[PDB]
C-alpha cells in the first residue's frame, strides 16, 4: 500500500500540535483522519523532528519536547509553582484511584495536603491555596483526567467545606510521557535533554533545528558564529522547498534571525498578532523603534538595546502618539504597570528579553518584522 | 463472565505503577522560585500543548 | 493461560536445576564437614594417646 | 520469566577471625581450599513486585 502527504496529513499534524493530545472518545473524526496517514506520519516525525508517536485505543499523543524549554510553552492557565505542585499531587492521587473509581473532592484535598512533599505546608483554610487547587482541577478536567458526577468546585472559592464528586477516567494512566528510568538517578531537569539526545545522533543538527523552528515563532541567532544558523544557511533553499511541500508555513531568513510565517490560520490555531491589545501596542512600539534605527541602533546580533528608563519614556511617547485609541484598560493604567505587562508579554512571544540585573532591554530582530499604525481617519481624527 | 475470567487471567501478570515519579517533580516545582522558570520546567515535563 | 504455563515450565526447569545445585552445595559442605569431624575425632584419639 | 527480573547474588563468609592464629604447613592447604570453596551463589526473584 502507498500514501502521500496531502491536505489531510497537514491538518492531522497541525491538529495534533495545537492540543496536548487528541481523545478518541470526543474527537473520533480527527483521530481516524490521523490514523489513515499514521504510517507516513510516524516515519516523517522521526525523520524531521525525531519525536515518538504513541497511538492508543483511547488517545494519540506526541511528546512535543522542545529543544530548549521556554516559559510560554507550559500550561498557561497556571500562574504559580503551587499550581504545578497541586497538579503533580493530583497526578499522584490519580495513581491511587482505580479506573472508573469515584472519589470525593475532600478526599483529594486531604490526600494532597498529607502527601505534599514540600517543607512548607499547604493549608486549605487560605484562599490562595484553594484557588490553586481549583485551577488545577479545571485543567485536570480539561484533559479528561477526571470526570464530573456532581457538585460545583467554583463555590469552593468562598466555602472550603464545599463538596463535589468526581470519577477517575482511564486517561490518568497514560498521562505521563514515556521516561525510561528511575528519575532519582537524575539530579536536575537539565539532565533530561541528555535523554532526548541518546536517540538522535543521526542528523541531530537537522532535527534540533527543525524542532527549534517549528515550536517557537522564531529562531534567534545565538552569535556571529552560531553553528545552527550556519547550518540553516547551508540547506537554506531545500528547507524552504521542504516547507512548501510539507506545511502551511512560509520560511523567512534574515542576517540575525530565521522564522516560519503562516499564511492561513484557522479557528483552533494560535497566531500573532491576535485580539489582545498588547500585541497592537507591541506593533506600534515596533514601528517607533523602527523609526529611529540610529538612536535605537541595533547591535551586531540584530538586537536593539534600550534601558528600562528609556522604555518608560518610550511608553510615554507611545501614549502621546497612539494613546487616544488604546483600550481603556491600558489607557487607565500607570506607565510602570503597562511596562511590566508589555515586557512579560513580549517575553512570552520571544520578541525581547529584559536583563534582570542591569535592566537592559534586548529587542530581537524578530520584533522588526511587523509595525503597526491606526487608520488614516484617526491619524487625522485621533491621537494626532 | 468471560470478562471476569479473562481478568483472572490478567490478574497474574498485569500490575504496573509509576506514582513514585511524581514526588521528585513536585519537589522540583517546590524549588521553582518564580513561575516563568516554573513554566520552563513545565515545558520540560511535557512540552507545549500548542 | 499459555503464558502462565510457559512461565511455570521455565520456573520448574530453573527450580530443578537450582535444587540440584543446592543439593550439591550442601553435599560438598557436608563432605568437607565430615572430613573435618573425622580428623578432629582422630586428633582427639591421638591427643588422648 | 523476563517480566520477573530474575537475579543472582554471591554468598561469602566473613573470613572467621580464628583463621588468624597461623597454623602454616599442614593447615595452610585446608584454609586455602575452604577459602576458595566457601563461596556459593544465591538466587532471588522479583515475583509480582
Amino acid at each position: 500500500q502507498t500514501q502521500l502527504f496531502d491536505e489531510k496529513a497537514i491538518q492531522g499534524m497541525d491538529i495534533l500540535f495545537h492540543h496536548y493530545w487528541i481523545l478518541r472518545a470526543e474527537q473520533p473524526e480527527w483521530y481516524q483522519l490521523i490514523r489513515e496517514r499514521e504510517k507516513v506520519l510516524r516515519r516523517y516525525l522521526d525523520e524531521k523532528f525525531g519525536l515518538r508517536l504513541i497511538v492508543h485505543q483511547h488517545f494519540i499523543k506526541l511528546e512535543k519536547i522542545p529543544v530548549e524549554p521556554e516559559g510560554w510553552m507550559g500550561i498557561q492557565d497556571f500562574q504559580e509553582p503551587m499550581d504545578y505542585a497541586i497538579f503533580c499531587c493530583a497526578l499522584a492521587f490519580l495513581e491511587g484511584k482505580a479506573v472508573d473509581e469515584q472519589f470525593l473532592l475532600s478526599e483529594l484535598c486531604q490526600e494532597i495536603q498529607a502527601d505534599y512533599p514540600g517543607d512548607f505546608p499547604l493549608d486549605w483554610t487560605l484562599y490562595t491555596h484553594r484557588k490553586s487547587l481549583i485551577r488545577a482541577v479545571k485543567v485536570l478536567m480539561e484533559f479528561q483526567l477526571i470526570r464530573t458526577i456532581d457538585g460545583d468546585i467554583g463555590r469552593f472559592d468562598q466555602n472550603e467545606e464545599q463538596e463535589v464528586l468526581y470519577e477517575a477516567s482511564t486517561y490518568s494512566r497514560y498521562f505521563m510521557r514515556t521516561y525510561p528510568d528511575d528519575f532519582s538517578s537524575y539530579q536536575h531537569w537539565s539532565e533530561l535533554l541528555k535523554e532526548d539526545w541518546k536517540l538522535n545522533q543521526e542528523d541531530e543538527r537537522r532535527k534540533r533545528v527543525y524542532r527549534k523552528l517549528f515550536f517557537s515563532p522564531g529562531l534567534h541567532r545565538l552569535d556571529q558564529q552560531d553553528p545552527d544558523f550556519l547550518y540553516i544557511r547551508n540547506y537554506r533553499n531545500r528547507l524552504a522547498e521542504d516547507i512548501e511541500k510539507h506545511s502551511e508555513y512560509k520560511l523567512h531568513v534574515y542576517k540575525n534571525t530565521a522564522f516560519l510565517s503562516i499564511a492561513e490560520p484557522r479557528q483552533y490555531q494560535q497566531v500573532f498578532p491576535n485580539s489582545k491589545a498588547s500585541t497592537d501596542i507591541i506593533l506600534q512600539l515596533s514601528k517607533y523603534i523602527h523609526g529611529e534605527p540610529e538612536r535605537f541602533k541595533a547591535n551586531e546580533n540584530g538586537e536593539i538595546l534600550m534601558t528600562e528608563g528609556e522604555f518608560e519614556q518610550v511608553v510615554d511617547d507611545l501614549r502621546q502618539q497612539f494613546g487616544t485609541g488604546w483600550a481603556k484598560y491600558f489607557r487607565d493604567m500607570s506607565t510602570k504597570g503597562i511596562r511590566t505587562e508589555l515586557l512579560r508579554a513580549m517575553k512570552d512571544w520571544m520578541m525581547a528579553e529584559v536583563d534582570s540585573e542591569t535592566s537592559l532591554i534586548r529587542i530581537k530582530s524578530l520584533t522588526g518584522v511587523m509595525t503597526g499604525e491606526y487608520p488614516s481617519d484617526f491619524q487625522t481624527g485621533g491621537t494626532e | 463472565m468471560t470478562r471476569y475470567v479473562q481478568r483472572i487471567g490478567e490478574r497474574q501478570q498485569h500490575f504496573r505503577s509509576r506514582k513514585k515519579d511524581y514526588l521528585q517533580l513536585s519537589k522540583w516545582f517546590v524549588e521553582c522560585r518564580d513561575s516563568e522558570e516554573a513554566h520552563k520546567l513545565s515545558a520540560v515535563v511535557f512540552g507545549s500543548m500548542t | 493461560l499459555e503464558q502462565l504455563e510457559r512461565e511455570f515450565a521455565s520456573s520448574s526447569r530453573l527450580v530443578n536445576q537450582y535444587h540440584s545445585y543446592n543439593q550439591y552445595i550442601l553435599a560438598e559442605r557436608a563432605g568437607k564437614w565430615q572430613d573435618a569431624l573425622k580428623r578432629y575425632t582422630v586428633a582427639e584419639e591421638h591427643v588422648k594417646g | 520469566l523476563t517480566e520477573y527480573r530474575m537475579f543472582e547474588y554471591p554468598e561469602e563468609t566473613e573470613r572467621p577471625e580464628w583463621f588468624s592464629k597461623e597454623w602454616g604447613e599442614y593447615y595452610e592447604p585446608f584454609m586455602n581450599e575452604w577459602n576458595q570453596l566457601q563461596s556459593r551463589r544465591l538466587i532471588l526473584m522479583e515475583y509480582k513486585g
